[PDB]
């Protein structure tokens, strides 16, 4: 949860960039948009001489 | 859902309708009138 530069409507709570996923949402109880990047993920290769 | 646009009559622009009340929970409306 980082802030970011987006400004919601101030009707606004929700956050989504087109993928049916959540990408901000605005605090409720200060107002402030925060961003909902996903935990940092990946494979795990190893690099081996045999 | 409200909005309010000031004119020169339905006009041909384009405003949506900005959600500003969720009033509470109720029971079967179908039927209404105005407050003249
Ligand atoms: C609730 O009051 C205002 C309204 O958003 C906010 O600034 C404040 O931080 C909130 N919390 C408290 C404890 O006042
Ligand atoms: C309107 O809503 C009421 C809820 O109590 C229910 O009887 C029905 O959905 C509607 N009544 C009718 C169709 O007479």
């Amino acid at each position: 949860l980082t802030e970011s530069n987006k400004k919601f409507l101030p009707f606004q709570q929700f956050g989504r960039d087109i993928a049916d996923t959540t990408d901000a949402v605005r605090d409720p109880q200060t107002l402030e948009i925060l961003d909902i990047t996903p935990c940092s993920f990946g494979g795990v290769s190893v690099i081996t001489p045999g | 859902y409200s909005k309010h646009t000031p004119i020169n009559d339905l006009p041909q622009g384009f405003s949506a309708l900005e959600p500003l009340v969720d009033l509470p929970i109720g029971i079967n409306i179908t039927r209404f009138q105005t407050l003249l």
